[PDB]
Order: C-alpha cells, then structure tokens, then sequence
C-alpha cells in the first residue's frame, strides 16, 4: 500500500500567500475560507498555484460554506480566464488560535478528500503572522486505518520532513494523530522577487536629497550633547575599571552612537558635494 | 541672452535695449512680476535686477539642438562623476 | 449574544453596550435595527463575533418591578 | 539573538500551585484562574522534588 | 441541433436612416435581429448569441451569450448616430468568435447591414481569405440602400463560400417589403 | 480628483501571474484585465485585481474584445467575497501604450467613470519603474489644437497594508532588505540615484533627438517645461552659496573629532585590556 | 537504473546512457532521481558535451524536485576529476537562480577538484557558503571542502 | 432557559444563561420539539 | 455589516507621541498606538477613546 | 544578519502590548509575571532590557501573542 512520503511538500505559490493573507485579515475576527488551486506534480509535490476566496456564509467554515454554484461557475470562469488548474485543496483562517484542525475541520477535509487523495488543507493564523514569522501549516490527514493497525502514518526516506518541529499547540489539537503537517515551500522565481522588491526601493532622487540642514543640525546636537553624557559615563567606569581586576555599558552606546552620528553626516556631506557637481548649472 | 553667467543686469542693458530712462525699469519690472511672468528682485543700490523667471518660448530648432547639446555636457558630468564615485567606492560597493 | 445597551452617543448615533461576556463594546454603526426608540438599557441580541445589534428583544425585568406582580 | 528570538515566539507557562503529586507520573496543581488540572511531568523535572504547595510552570 | 456562439452585428450608422421598411429601416433591423435570435435560440436551447455595433466604433455591447432577453433590450435605446465600417465589425465578430467558451459550438454570427459599405474590393477579398483560413462561416443579409448583393457583396459570399463553401446564403432582401416573413422563410429553413 | 495611487504588492504579483499563465501560450505580450480597490476622492489604493478575457489583433489596432459581462460576473464575485472593493481601473502589460487603450478606458468607464489605466511593467525592472498609471482627461489637446484624449500621468506609490506587507517580507528575506541605512548601503544609494539620473537624462536628450530632426512633432508643453527645467539649475558660483563651507566644516567638526577620536580611544582601550588580558593569561599558564 | 548506473560506473557506454536518457525522458520522479545519478555514473569523468547539455537542459526544463537532485548529481558526477576544464559549467551552475542547480555547481566543484587544494575552488566554495540564500547550497558547498582537501587534512579543520 | 420571547413557532428563539457565562438567544433542535420546553428550565445546548 | 465593533477604554498616560498607555474598561490594560489621522492633542489622561 | 536580527528583536517590541506586573526574577532571562488579564504565567524577559530596573511590582509590557516581558 503506498504512503504518502515525508518528503512531500507543497509548493505554495507566492501570490498564493499573498491572497490567503490578505483574505485572513479582512476576515478577522470572522472565519473566511477559500478554495486553492494548482497541481499535483508528483506524489512528492503539490503546486498550490492559485487561490481563490470564497463568500462569507453564516455557518462558518465547513463543507456547507462551499457553495457548488458559486464553485463551479468561478472553475468554468477561471479555466476560461487562462487558470485552468484542478482544486487542489481549501484554506481557512484561524485568527489567533494557531494552525490546526478542529473537528469540523477535519470533516471538511474528509469531504475534500473524498474528491482527490492528494488534496491538503493548509490553515494561516492571520494576526499572529506580524512583520516576520508567517504562521501558515499544511495538513492533509491521517486515515483511521493506518494509526489504528500501528503503522506510521507517512513512510520516511529523507530528513527533509524533520528539518522543522510540531508545535505543542498543534501536538494537543490532534496533530500527528488525525493529521500530518506537510513542509511548505515557497516558490519565488527571481521575476517575482525583482518586482516585489520595488515595493520598499525608495527611489533614485532620495538618494540624490539631502536631509533638511536645520533638522541636521539639531540631530548633531542631540547626538554630540548624549555623546557628552555617554563620554563621562566611560570615563567614570573606566576610573573603576583601574580599582577592578577581572570580576549597560558607557563604551557600547557611544560605540553605536558614534556609528550613526557618522553615518549620518558622511552621508550628509557626500550628497551635498555630489548635489554639488552633477546638479550644476553647466 | 545671458545664459546666467552675469546674472545681474546693469540699468544701462535694460535702459539702452528696452529704450526707457533707468526710472522706468523697475516699474515694468513690478509689472511683469505683478501679471506673473517672471518672479526676479530689484538691486537699486548697485544698479541690478536679480532674475529668477518661469516663463518659457517656442524654442527655434537650432535652439533644441543648443539646448540637446547643453543636456549632454551636464548628462556626460553627471556620467563623469557617476565612474569616479563607483571606482572609489567600488571596495564599499561590493 | 444578549447585552445592556449601556448608552448611545451622537457622532448619526453609536452605542456603547455591556455584552453579558462583561465586557464593553463602541458601535460605529447600530447593527441591523432602527435606531429611534432604543432606550439606554433596552436588551439587545448583539452579534457574537463581529458584534453588531442584529435584533431588539423586549425587556426583561427591572428588580422590583418584577418582585412586584 | 537568534536564539533569543526563537524562545520568544513560544507561549509563556501557566504558573500553578502544586496541591499534591498523586503519582510519579501525574501530578495535582491548581492554577489561577482556569482550575486545577492533573497534569504530567516531563522528562527533565523529578518527582520527588515536587513538593505540596511549590509554584511550578505548565 | 448544432452548438454555436452567434455574435450579432447591429448597424446604428446614420446611412440606416432609410425608409426602404415601412416604419423604420433601424426597426427594421431591431426586430429582424429580434425574430432571426428567436429562430436561432429556439432552434437550439445552448445556442449563445451577442452583438456588435458597427457606428464609428465597433462596440460589443453583448458578446456570446445564450441569453436572448438582455441582447433584445440592448437593441433598444441603440441610438443610430453613427457611421458603418463593415471590415473592422466583421474582424471583431471573428475574434469574438475566436473567444467563446465552448470548444465544440460551431462558429456562427447574423450580420445585418443597410448601408453601402465604403470600402475597396482587395481589402474586402483578403479579409474574405483571412476569414476562410479560420473556418469561420458567416451569413450576410443585404438590406437598406438600393445596390442590394454589391460585388463586394457578391465576392464577399463566394469567396467564403469558396467553390460552395461554408454557406454565407446570397438571402436577397427588397427595398420595400422586408417583412419578418420574408426574413424568415429563407433562414428558418436553411441558414 | 487622485494626486497619488498607491498599489499594493498583490495586484503586481496578480498581473505577473496573468501575463505568465498566458504567455505559456499566449505571445500577444500584453494582457487585460480589471483591477478593483477601495475608491478614494484622495489618493487611490489597489487592493485587488481580477483578469478578464481579452483579445487584441495587431490589424489597424482596432479590432479587440473584452468581455464585459464577464468584467460583471467577476465583479459580482468579488463583492460576495469582499463587497468593500469597487471597479478602479485597469491594467495591462506590454509597457508601450498600444491604440486600444482609450478606447478600452471609454468603454470602462461605464462600470466606474473615473476608471484609470494602470500599466504594470513585468520584464523592465532595471532601475525605477514598477508601473505607471494613467487617466484619460477630457481635452481636446491643448488651448489651439485639434481632437485627442491624452491619458494623464498620476503619481504611483507601491504601499502595502498590515497582513500584506508581512507576506511581502516572507518571500523576500533573501540576503535582501537590511531598512537600517548603513554606510555602505546609502552610498549604494546614492549611486543608484546618479545612475538613475543618467538614465533619465539619456531619455530626455533621446526624445530631444527624435524632435530636433523632425521626426517627431514639437510638442509646445514639452518645450516649455524644458526651459523651466533647465532654467531651474542652482549656481554653484554666487559665492554665498560657497559658503556652504561653514556647514561643511561644522560638520567636520562632529564626523572628524568627535566620533572619530572617541573610536579611536575606545579601540585603544580595547587594545590595552588584551594586552593585559594576554599578559595575565601568560602569568597564570609562567 | 540505479544499478546500471553503478555497475556500468565510468564505463561511457551510448547503449546504456540512452536507455537511461529514454528513461529520464519518461519524466517520473521516483523514477528520475536513479536515472540522474544512472547519468551521472555512467559517463562518470567523461566531461561529454552531449550528456552535460541533455542533462542540464532537462534539469532546466522538468519540474519534479527528485529530478532536480539526481540531475544535480549527476552533473557533478559527469565532470568528475576534470580539473579546470570544468570552470564553464561551475560558473554556469552558480548563476542559475534554481537552488538545485546552484548545488550541483558546488558539487561539480568537489568533484572537479577532488584532491587538488586549488585556493580558486576554496576560495568560491566559502564564498557561496558564507553567501548563499538557501540553506542547502550553503551545506552543499561546505561540505565540498572535504572533497577539495582530503589530500591534506591537516589543513582541513584549520577552515 | 428565560423568556420564550413569545416563539409561536416564528421566533423558537429563546435568552438563555450558561451559568456565570454570558446569555444567548438560540434556538431549538430539530431533535425536539418546543412543547418539550418552556422558561426556566436546565437545558443542555451544544458548542457550535 | 461590515462593521465589527471596537473596544473602549480610558487613555492612562502618553508614553511618547505614539504609544499609549489605555485601560479598557473591567478588563486588562495595554500600550497602544492611535490611528494615522487623529488629534493626539486631544488624548488627555483619562479621555474615554 | 546581525543587523537583521537586531532588526528582529526590536520589531518584538512593537504594540499592542498587554501590561503586567513583574512579581519575581527566577533566572538571567526568565520571570513570572501576572498579566493584566487576570492570569499569572512564566515568561522570558528579552534581553536587552535593563535588569536593574525591573523591580518587584514594576509594570511591565508583555507581548502580546506569548506574554514574553517584552
Ligand atoms: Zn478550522
């Protein structure tokens, strides 16, 4: 009988992310859903190549908040927009309760699989996924069957499955015992990376824009008069260092004080001598 | 006329081409600033007209290429010194 | 998810209720119901997670008045 | 500071005062407010110095 | 009986007004397009039908779509302030054609145009070869001004209909009675 | 009516997305379609784009389709999902603007009359242009000329909200990024605002080429704006200007001897505490 | 395959490396990784135009992973002990963009200069080590040291 | 269970109090039947 | 509808510009920044919000 | 990296924060602390804070999602 491999990992599309994260949010504190479309490449990859919302319905996220309709006639539509990739599984949003499956959970999923074997069920936490760590996991199941007759739930040929560990929240909410968490991968081709890039390259004139003189002066001043402080403070500790043998610190924040003082005024000297020569009246 | 090299113009300039007496020259002077056509400033000490104008013309195709030719010598020291800062700055660069 | 419209306020009106969860909650928009009569006090079935005012219900009691037939 | 970053992402620990350790694998703590539970100790913490009415974290 | 995806080329050409119908050559063509879409729609129920204006622009305000209502109202209120151009219209309808949704509905559109078309022979014949390399199979009713079936008319059919091909129907319509009978005895039964 | 357009870094990756999923087959290098958005009479953000339908044959550039029941449905999908966006504009690749695209605009804006274009940019990403949006004005062309539309240019922004920007940042983190400004990466900056200069410069001076011989017409607006511009230079000379050289040695003072002194005590004091620490360790091991 | 492979290793036959090309193109991924690495042995130290060009054209073209790392090793196999000979293909693999490919560069560095100590190759294997954006090129490229200095190991735990 | 908010079988609605938790406007399954309750009785409601 | 509803609370100290300390009433307290256009000068100790 | 972890670790101190109360120290990095929601739990003190000031009693900001005394 074969068994889905450890290995197996969803490659979950950029702009994949980007909608479930987007939609997590809009629906918080509410529950939204959604169905994700791709391929199944190979018994080791599953290509999550689009996302698409699904309507806010009344009873939550479950197998009745799926309209057929509303379904069908986004497939059809999608397919003749140029999308013409199979439902590769469902997305919803925990807000706040970490990536797992609740009971009813699980039930969907057991619907969803009926449909296809290889079709998972990845979760985002869209609150906990502030500026840094995005809280997103991938289950699929695990059959009764197997756990209950012993054998492991996921044959193993690779540590790629064990690079990152389960957490405890999850552990409780049945995982390794209803589901597995599947890797997710994140395919970023270097077009898409360029383009996302732009979204925080200021520009080509601030680097040509000098800071405005009189602010320039103030910060030196408040930097100089805390370089004051700081320089009497190391002189104080070192004073102490003398009557010390091996046994915060002034000479660390005048150390990262003076960095940026020079930055800051290196930078500002340069862009106004260069300011100088190529914004010439010649 | 005067591409800014001598910014200030003597009321001998104004009062010989604009055939006026020098009491007049800042009078249309506030008048051109007043209808705003030019925003310049008067030196009546020295005898000088600072001007700073955002007016333009029809621009005389031998004045596009003037003008094209100007745009390069600033577009080549721009370029000029664009290599001189990245060839001392190529160690930081990186 | 019953609560005690505390008060209503004037912004065109926003209403701060003390859902049975004892906790306090501002309104921007009064739910789903006119907002004439609406007396400051009246129970109220407010939403149980985006929380807004879907329905009116009558009042229950008022200590005495009850313990008076 | 990697490391630092790392166990800062990880849920903080219920503090519970210890009623009794009922066996050598479960113990009775009381935490304020959800209750007292009858949880289990891990591997690193022993038993016997689990004593009646010491604070502990979950 | 066969699936297609009709795209209908309504004129609102200031040459229209004509009064070669009784009431109105642009009714005409209102209830024309009205009787032919029935026909064709009760002909076969997953039809789908659309329509194109030819007036200064080609607009598309209903592309193929099987439902007959909105078109019919959309040939309401159409404003016939304009000027034909027959080349592009029928180049829009053959791409719509190109982008209906399913594969299998064989490509067909009801043109119906009262105004002599201003043009040159050579464009009119490579568009009828451009038009045959696609497989792409019209029928064309002449109505309005009185050079009814032009030889660009004329070379128009027997270019798509090259050595009897796809059947762009010669239908000759006279510049008086355009009745719905008349316009549909020829159709109903054949094209 | 909008002096700023924000998009967000989802409806970029929305047209990426498009133009590859067609590209795949579909060499036409510019594809259409609908992008929604929270509607501002201030600055106008994109939320959210859809891709419609769109054909386009390079005959005469005036025989195209877009099926607007279509742009409906999608629309109408969308407000159940999210009633809160509302048709914006639209966008399309192929970074030259071909004929269709007023045509297109006029026939949009219908579903939302102040429709905008907003062109994505998807293979040129050289130095500064993520996208350029544009709106249709209605002028003939200028106080004494004949008939055009002439799609204005509005000022763009790539801005993101909370939930988005965090998705952003997880697929960048690459050897990418570092927002603290060090010293090498603000001189990097600098230079890339020179070379982006340079750039900008050989475009004017290009289409001043095409103008000087006649090729293309002489455009009264552009001329003027020229000589604004190059009226506009400072004067390095006027030696009151010069005497910037009071900031610059103010500025001497606290780069040259304030911090550089006091690193080079601190690396002094560091250096003696290792040669006791060394000498102490050397006496604990004689 | 797998045992083609190895029991043909170095042996450069065209019957087998086509029966394991024709496999290769049945585009399978439990089957792809043996057929890579089949290459690989196969035309071990061979430096072949032909293979390299199939096999890294293919590993440009598939899309299944397992693919990717038998094609990797495959490469890095193929050019085996070729010494400098091999810097095109090493610089080509270290400009791709896929990750996969960037490890098989730095196997084919290894396997390249397996025992040679060439400060160049020690110099691009650190470089991409302390550099690289993915986690397993960078193992990949450390690791490649121990192929590089295996004839001097006293030198070896000082980098 | 509290008042029966005047159901007749339009509003089976009915404010009910889960002891020191909040009060809740539910209504009914379709395992039983609204004579089987009235106010003031213990009911035993699910989760979701 | 697409309203959810907010918090209340009494603003306790101005930390700095930007981070404020509230108390939400019967409940905890946190630090909390206000939204982009607002009167902060308004934002008194003690001001309901 | 450095930078970027530096980054990190000041981004941990964003808001919201829930306050608390420092009741007692029990390692290097580690304390208990009662939060104001009513409930008292053991957290991990970030590092760059001062130790000297973090005094029985003192309020104290804790993160949000893991009451880590941020
Ligand atoms: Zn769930």
């Amino acid at each position: 009988a074969p068994a889905v491999d450890t290995a197996e990992q969803v490659y979950i599309s950029s702009l994949a992310l980007l909608k479930m994260l987007k939609h997590g949010r809009a629906g918080v504190p509410m529950e939204v859903m959604g169905l994700m479309l791709g391929e199944f490449v190979d018994d080791y990859t599953v290509r999550v190549i689009d996302v698409f919302a699904m309507p806010q319905s009344g009873t939550g996220v479950s197998v009745e908040a799926v309209d057929p309709v509303f379904q069908a006639k986004m497939l059809d539509m999608l397919k003749q927009t140029g999308r013409p990739e199979m439902v590769v599984g469902w997305y919803h949003s925990h807000p706040g309760f970490g990536c797992w499956l609740s009971g009813v959970d699980i039930n969907t999923q057991q619907s969803f699989e009926a449909l296809s074997e290889r079709a998972v069920a990845v979760v985002v936490d869209p609150i906990q996924s502030v500026k840094g760590k995005v809280v997103i996991d991938a289950f699929r199941l695990i059959n009764a069957n197997m756990m209950v007759l012993g054998h492991e739930p996921r044959q193993t040929t690779s540590n790629l499955g064990h690079l990152n560990k389960p957490s405890i929240q999850a552990l409780i909410h049945g995982l390794n015992r209803h589901y597995y968490s599947i890797t997710i991968n994140y395919r970023k081709n270097e077009l898409e990376q360029k383009m996302l890039l732009n979204l925080h390259k200021k520009s080509w004139m601030e680097g040509l824009t000098l800071q405005d003189y009189s602010e320039h002066c103030k910060h030196n001043e408040s930097v100089v008069k805390e370089m004051l402080e700081l320089a009497k403070n190391y002189n104080k500790a070192v004073e102490e260092e003398d009557k010390m043998t091996p046994e915060q610190d002034p000479k660390r924040h005048l150390e990262e004080h003076v960095d940026v003082l020079m930055t800051s005024n290196i930078v500002q000297c340069l862009a106004a001598m260069l300011d100088t020569v190529v914004f010439k009246l010649i | 006329t005067r591409p800014a090299n001598h910014r200030q113009l003597t009321f001998e300039e104004i009062a010989k081409s604009a055939k006026i007496t020098v009491n007049e020259v800042e009078l249309l002077v506030m008048k051109a600033l007043s209808v705003g056509l030019v925003k310049g400033s008067i030196d009546e000490v020295d005898k000088r007209v600072h001007m700073t104008w955002v007016q333009p013309r029809v621009l005389d195709l031998q004045q596009i290429k003037g003008m094209k030719d100007r745009l390069e010598f600033w577009c080549t020291d721009v370029k000029s010194m664009e290599m001189l800062v990245e060839h001392q700055a190529h160690d930081i660069l990186t | 998810l019953v609560s005690n419209v505390i008060e209503l306020l004037d912004v065109g009106k926003c209403a701060v209720i003390k859902t049975s969860t004892r906790q306090t909650y501002f309104l921007p928009v009064i739910g789903l119901v006119d907002a004439e009569k609406l007396k400051p006090g009246d129970l109220v079935g407010v939403n149980k997670d985006s929380y807004l005012i879907l329905e009116t219900l009558p009042t229950e009691y008022d200590s005495r008045v009850k313990a008076m037939e | 500071l990697r490391e630092e970053l790392q166990l800062l992402q990880e849920q903080g620990s219920y503090v519970g005062e210890v009623v009794r350790a009922m066996d050598k694998k479960k113990v009775l703590v009381k935490v304020h407010p959800e209750g007292k539970f009858v949880v289990d100790v891990d591997k690193n913490i022993d038993i016997n110095d689990v004593t009646p009415n010491c604070r502990v974290a979950l | 009986m066969v699936l297609e995806s009709t795209m209908v080329c309504v004129d609102n050409s200031e040459y229209m007004r004509n009064g070669d119908f009784l009431p109105t050559r642009l009714q005409a063509q209102q209830d024309a397009v009205n009787i032919v879409c029935h026909s064709k729609t009760r002909s076969n129920p997953e039809n789908n039908v659309g329509l194109i204006t030819l007036a200064n622009d080609c607009e598309v305000l209903t592309t193929l779509t099987p439902d007959t209502g909105r078109i019919l109202s959309k040939l309401h209120t159409v404003q016939p302030k304009g000027k034909i151009t027959f080349c592009t219209g029928i180049r829009v309808a053959h791409l719509a054609l190109k982008h209906r949704q399913g594969k299998n509905h064989k490509m067909r559109i009801i043109a119906f145009v009262g105004s002599p078309v201003e043009d040159n022979e050579k464009d009119l014949v490579k568009l009828a070869k451009r038009l045959k390399k696609e497989k792409v199979n019209v029928d064309i009713i002449n109505f309005g001004e009185e050079e009814v079936n032009t030889e660009k008319l004329t070379a128009f059919v027997n270019t798509l209909n090259g050595k009897d091909g796809t059947g762009s129907h010669l239908v000759t319509v006279p510049p008086g009675p355009s009745l719905a009978d008349a316009l549909i005895s020829s159709p109903i039964l054949a094209g | 009516a909008v002096q700023k357009v924000v998009v967000h870094p989802l409806v970029l990756l929305s047209v990426v997305d498009h133009f590859n999923r067609i590209g795949k087959v579909g060499n036409q290098k510019r594809v259409v379609g609908v992008l929604l958005g929270s509607w501002q009479k201030k600055v106008l953000d994109v939320s959210n784009s859809f891709a419609v339908p769109f054909d386009e044959d390079d005959k005469d550039d005036s025989v195209w389709f877009l099926d607007h029941d279509y742009l409906e449905n999608m629309y109408g999908m969308f407000k159940k999902v999210n009633a809160r966006e509302r048709i914006v504009g639209w966008y399309h690749t192929g970074p030259k603007l071909h004929k269709n695209d007023i045509a297109i605009n006029e026939l949009m804006k219908r579903y939302c009359p102040n429709s905008v274009l907003v062109i994505i940019d998807v293979k040129p990403k050289d130095l500064g242009l993520p996208t350029e949006a544009y709106i249709s004005v209605e002028e003939v062309h200028d106080d004494g000329t004949p008939t055009s539309k002439t799609f204005e240019h509005v000022t763009s922004e790539i801005g993101a909200e909370e939930a988005e920007e965090v998705g952003v940042e997880h697929l960048l983190r690459d050897i990418k990024d570092t927002t603290v400004g060090t010293l090498s990466q603000r001189i990097t900056n600098q230079v890339h605002g020179l070379k982006g200069l340079n750039s900008k410069l050989l475009d004017i001076r290009s289409y001043l080429e095409k103008v000087a011989t006649g090729k293309l017409p002489i455009n009264h607006q552009i001329i003027y704006q020229l000589q604004d511009v190059f009226n506009l230079l400072p004067d390095v000379s006027l030696q009151e200007f010069v005497k910037a050289f009071y900031l610059k040695t103010n500025d001497q003072m606290v780069v040259v001897y304030l911090a550089s002194l006091i690193r080079s005590v601190v690396a002094l004091h560091n250096l003696i505490n290792n040669k006791i620490a060394n000498r102490d360790a050397e006496k604990k091991e004689g | 395959s797998l045992g083609l492979g190895l029991a043909a290793m170095g042996t450069a036959r065209q019957d087998v490396y086509d029966l394991l090309k024709t496999n290769l193109y049945q585009d399978d991924a439990v089957t792809g990784e043996a057929a890579g690495l089949a290459l690989g042995l196969v035309m071990l130290g061979s430096k072949n135009a032909q293979a390299i060009e199939d096999m890294v054209g293919y590993a440009q073209e598939t899309q299944h992973e397992k693919i990717l790392r038998g094609l990797a090793v495959g490469i890095a196999l193929v050019m085996y002990g070729r010494m400098e000979e091999a810097d095109a293909l090493i610089e080509s693999l270290c400009r791709d963009k896929d990750p996969i490919l960037r490890r098989s560069g730095m196997y084919t560095v290894a396997m390249a200069y397996c025992g040679s100590g060439n400060n160049k190759a020690i110099r691009r294997l650190l470089h991409v080590a302390v550099s690289d954006v993915n986690d397993d090129v960078r193992r990949a490229a450390v690791e490649s040291l121990g192929f590089i200095l295996f004839r001097t190991p006293e030198q070896c735990p000082s980098v | 269970c509290t008042k029966i908010i005047n159901a007749d079988s339009e509003d089976p609605k009915y404010i009910i109090n889960v002891k020191q938790f909040a009060k809740f406007v539910v209504d009914l399954s379709d395992q039983v039947a609204p004579t089987d309750i009235e106010e003031g009785m213990r009911v035993g409601v699910d989760r979701n | 509808l697409q309203s959810v509803g907010q918090i209340v609370g009494e603003v306790l100290k101005q930390l700095t510009e930007e981070k404020f300390i509230v108390k939400a009433t019967n409940g905890p307290r946190y630090v909390v920044g206000c939204r982009r256009q607002l009167d902060k000068s308004k934002l008194k100790p003690g001001t309901r919000v | 990296e450095f930078l970027h972890a530096q980054e990190e670790v000041k981004r941990i101190q964003s808001i919201p924060l829930v306050i608390g109360q420092f009741l007692e120290a029990v390692d290097q990095n580690t304390a208990i602390v009662g939060s104001t929601t009513g409930s008292n739990y053991y957290v991990r003190i970030l590092s760059t804070i001062d130790r000297e000031l973090l005094k029985p009693n003192a309020s104290v900001a804790l993160h949000k999602h893991s009451n880590a005394l941020v």
